């Protein structure tokens, strides 16, 4: 199905661009 | 649309900053320069005269004595007298 | 802890519960419009829904993401209303995109609505359990011919706003014209461009030197004329 | 290089391999804890793998994302561990959340097992032939009654750390008690704060210059006494 | 790959910065500092002679009275001399 | 406004279109190598397509993400060669991996290409009505032994670039040689290393105040004597 799909989604993306920013924040990396 | 999953887990993604952050919103510190070396800018005293212009309207909460904000500074003459009648000069 | 009523607490624990209604009210008293009552579903008898007296049009309505947070950014609900026939542009191209409205959800439980709602008639009726919420529009994102959503937001959101409000010294003044601050009662002497006017329709003030002595009010200057303290 | 010997390192390139067992050691000596021992895998004989005499015993466990770089962030794999009946939940409570322990990967080829995990009797057997790696358990991301999620990090790591570790000055010492800097090894004379005492149970040093006039120990006191140069 | 599924307009997702920012890209304020009181300096004045030790050389554009960048700064004894023979010191 | 004949925008208004042609042109005189003619499919007698006389031969391109913006970040298209025998690589190892070259894309319709690509002969041929747009390729983002992605961006885009390009320096000359400040034009006397040749291949400046005394244009140094400005 697709809004559900879709939803699905753009709430995981979401969460894992999340988990990204705290992840590249700690010492090193690029310092976002 | 009736039911709807998308849950994750907060208790593990919020902790990762601290847990003491998690009541409190923790405090900022200042910037340090060279030029303030130890001395931390202190946001409740500042002992100094700072100029009017590009400054903004500082507020008092208790005690916490302070310098001020200049607004006029000028030098003259001064009268010779106090008041009255005593005006005695010699 | 809420003010929920005793008995709606008792039947929320219940194993076989009854519908949740949920009804909107947005007001823009406070911006120039009127109040208006919204409900997502309507009655058995075709009707709009009537509720401690008054009624609530059945009319697209749908909210998600109302929520209460303490960390991080504050929560913005969003609320989705169908724009069909032009009825929302008509109120959006009038009332300045609906920014600054108040909008109140309650929520109640089907059996507690007015007899009128029921062909036996609800005996079990009480127009004093609901749970109420209110927040303010922020931004309409998305007016298409087909739907239309909204940005909610707390009234008490601070953002963008900065604490000590008042910039020292300036050629201009920083108060309101006839305000509290300013003092000036007097009939109309000068316009915005400082030109002789004896009409109130049009009195304002340039909020400079000229303007404040054209009243006879420099006292209450609040700008302070020092100029040289940076170039001497 | 790494200190694979010859004929692992020959076997390796064969084009029929054989099964590849992996077994953990979680260290707790340095916490106050014991040393466990879990294999994902048994023999056929339903028993605890048996290696260099020492016991696996089988039980679940799953490593994931063992990443080695030299840019950007330090890597952070991950180990799950089953928690059926409770026995993560057993020592979680005691063991602090298993924070500060160390684990220990080995990874082995199946062709060189004790002979007691074949029916048969493997001949090829060399108890010295296996690969080595060592975590430190940094935090229990997740913990449930089906699993639990540990994150691993470099004993190395430096997060959170600043390296002139001196504060210089205060009315305060910034050192331990006893120890190889403070230099005092008498009675008891002080508790945690300035009360007389004659126990060893409860000698504690308030790290004031009041402890030291106490201890009799002046000379090796870590506070500068300016305290006049900021204000002065 | 004849049909370009997913057209995801942008929107608001642009305005929500500002509405003047998608016309004129704004300006960029200095940096406050503290022993610098209140004088709000901005990039294109400069009113005190500067060091000119790796450092770049500025450009004018129009009036606008400016400092400079020194480069050799030295004392000697002023020798008696003009343009002529006049040179009586009596 | 574009630069659009009436002829190409008249028959751009009726429903049925004809077929959109993109053809490409890889300059690379300005970096040392020659003009490549690429179109993404030939004609109907299986040759290339010939368009204002010039032959585009066939070969598998593909450009995507062509977007002209003046907020945020710049424009990135990107273009897909297929690299099959080897041929991409062949000038990679060339022309230093295809940095610093020209890339024009040029869109037709159809019905406007030269008689020789149909077998009746088109009527309507009129070889001055196309779309023309250049970029210059940043990267090569991935050459593998099937494909290869370069990166494009436009020519005046500023990235990694300061203003003021003037650098005050003590004892280095900031300026090429012979090029517009060293008004030097006689014979060759220096070297790298300021050693006294007369051969004209190895004459470079050594950038130093050395060199210009060798060359006697020390009148036009530019690094300012100062040196002892932030000892004293
Ligand atoms: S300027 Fe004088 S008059 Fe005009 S507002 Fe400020 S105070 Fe009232
Ligand atoms: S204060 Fe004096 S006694 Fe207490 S620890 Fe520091 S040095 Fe040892
Ligand atoms: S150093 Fe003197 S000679 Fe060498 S380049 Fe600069 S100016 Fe020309």
């Amino acid at each position: 199905i697709g809004p559900a799909a879709l939803k699905a989604v753009y709430d995981m993306a979401r969460k894992g661009a999340r988990d990204e920013i705290q992840t590249q924040m700690r010492d090193g990396g690029l310092f976002s | 649309g009736g039911m709807t999953g998308i849950l994750f887990s907060l208790g593990a993604s919020m902790v990762l900053g601290g847990v003491a952050q998690m009541l409190a919103p923790k405090a900022r510190t200042p910037r340090i320069q060279t030029t303030d070396n130890g001395k931390q800018n202190t946001y409740f005293s500042s002992l100094d005269n700072m100029v009017a212009q590009g400054n903004v309207l500082p507020v008092l909460y208790g005690e916490m004595r302070v310098g001020s904000r200049v607004v006029s500074q000028e030098i003259s003459t001064a009268d010779e007298g106090d008041g009255g009648q005593v005006v005695v000069i010699g | 802890m809420q003010d929920i009523r005793q008995e709606t607490l008792n039947e929320c624990t219940r194993a076989e519960q009854s519908a949740s209604v949920v009804l909107w009210e947005i007001d823009l008293t406070e911006v120039g419009g009127e109040r208006y009552f919204f409900c997502n579903e309507q009655n058995e008898k075709g009707e709009p829904v009537t509720w401690q007296g008054r009624q609530y049009q059945p009319y697209p309505i749908q909210g998600s993401g109302f929520e209460l947070n303490g960390k991080g950014t504050s929560t913005r609900p969003t609320l989705t209303v169908s724009n069909l026939y032009g009825m929302v542009t008509g109120m959006a191209e009038d009332m300045q995109s609906l920014v600054g409205g108040t909008v109140v959800r309650r929520k109640v439980y089907a059996r507690f609505l007015d007899a009128v709602n029921f062909v036996n008639g609800n005996s079990y009726a009480d127009p004093e359990q609901e749970v109420i919420s209110r927040w303010r529009i922020e931004q309409c994102s998305e007016l298409s011919a087909v739907s239309a959503s909204f940005v909610l937001s707390t009234p008490t959101e601070t953002d963008g706003a900065v604490f000590p409000g008042r910039i020292m010294l300036a050629n201009t003044c920083t108060w309101t014209y006839r305000g509290d601050e300013c003092g000036y009662s007097g009939p109309a002497v000068a316009d915005e461009y400082d030109q002789p006017t004896s009409d109130i329709t049009k009195d304002k003030c340039s909020k400079c030197l000229s303007g404040c002595k054209f009243r006879n009010n420099v006292g209450n200057f609040g700008g302070f004329l020092s100029i040289n303290k940076l170039s001497q």
